[PDB]
């Protein structure tokens, strides 16, 4: 498992986040993404919805 | 930040680099690239290498990259500048994608154009009016400019 | 050094060369490899086209780079 916005491995021990759609990033990496768009950046679903 | 996505994404087109494209740092500053994308083929641009500017910026990924041609090219959705109308490097830009899909998508834009979103209306028109008129011309573009 | 040159077809073929290899050298080892005439070869790395005058290593090619080719047909 990577996470798919800074391309670095999602090790045990990080700050992680799963969206409603299953999909996994580094909080600090997808935080950023959800500050400017509330779409998952793997499958584009709105994470409110 | 910016740097290390960029050097990692840079690390993998070594490690794996895709075939119909080629991508890297202009110089040494990481944020200005070119790319090379092959014409794609069943499509007016096989044969022609189209060499484009990327420019990553400061907060890639979570902006898309300024990405233009730089080879002329016959297409409803670049104009002369080499400005490219494709949706992934706007609106629907997501920091999921990479600069190898991005230059996918272009080659896949290359491919199947969007007229009914065009950023040069005139090449739209023929595209959808007279299919073998906007090939053609496309093929001489390619002749003269990507080859 | 041994550096991979793809073509279109995708196929990769591999050259032992040296940073200070010309590309009019390294178009010389693909003609020598796979018959190609080097006026019919286009290398491509890192969004460049290689320029015959220019060297491997000012072109900052390096072991395990990847270089395409493409042919003009002229
Ligand atoms: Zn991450
Ligand atoms: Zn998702």
């Amino acid at each position: 498992e990577k996470c798919t916005i800074c391309l670095s491995m999602l090790e045990d021990g990080e700050d992680v986040r799963r969206l409603p759609c299953a999909h996994l990033f580094h909080q600090l990496c997808v935080d950023q993404w959800l500050a400017m768009s509330k779409k998952c950046p793997i499958c584009r679903v709105d994470i409110e919805t | 930040m910016a740097l290390k996505r960029i050097h990692k994404e840079l690390n993998d087109l070594a490690r794996d680099p895709p075939a119909q494209s080629s991508a890297g740092p202009v110089g040494d500053d990481m944020f200005h690239w070119q790319a090379t994308i092959m014409g794609p083929n069943d499509s007016p641009y096989q044969g022609g290498v189209f060499f484009l500017t990327i420019h990553f910026p400061t907060d890639y990924p979570f902006k898309p990259p300024k990405v233009a041609f730089t080879t002329r090219i016959y297409h409803p959705n670049i104009n002369s500048n080499g400005s490219i109308k494709l949706d992934i490097l706007r609106s629907q830009w997501s920091p999921a994608l990479t600069i190898s899909k991005v230059l996918l998508s272009i080659s896949s834009l290359l491919s199947d154009p969007n007229p009914d979103d065009p950023l040069v209306p005139e090449i739209a028109r023929i595209y959808k009016t007279d299919r073998e008129k906007y090939n053609r011309i496309a093929r001489e573009w390619t002749q003269k400019y990507a080859m | 050094m041994q550096i991979f040159v793809k073509t279109l077809t995708g196929k990769t073929i591999t050259l032992e060369v040296e940073p200070s290899d010309t590309i009019e050298n390294v178009k010389a080892k693909i003609q020598d490899k796979e018959g190609i005439p080097p006026d019919q070869q286009r290398l491509i790395f890192a969004g460049k086209q290689l320029e015959d005058g220019r060297t491997l290593s000012d072109y900052n090619i390096q072991k395990e780079s990847t270089l395409h080719l493409v042919l003009r047909l002229r």
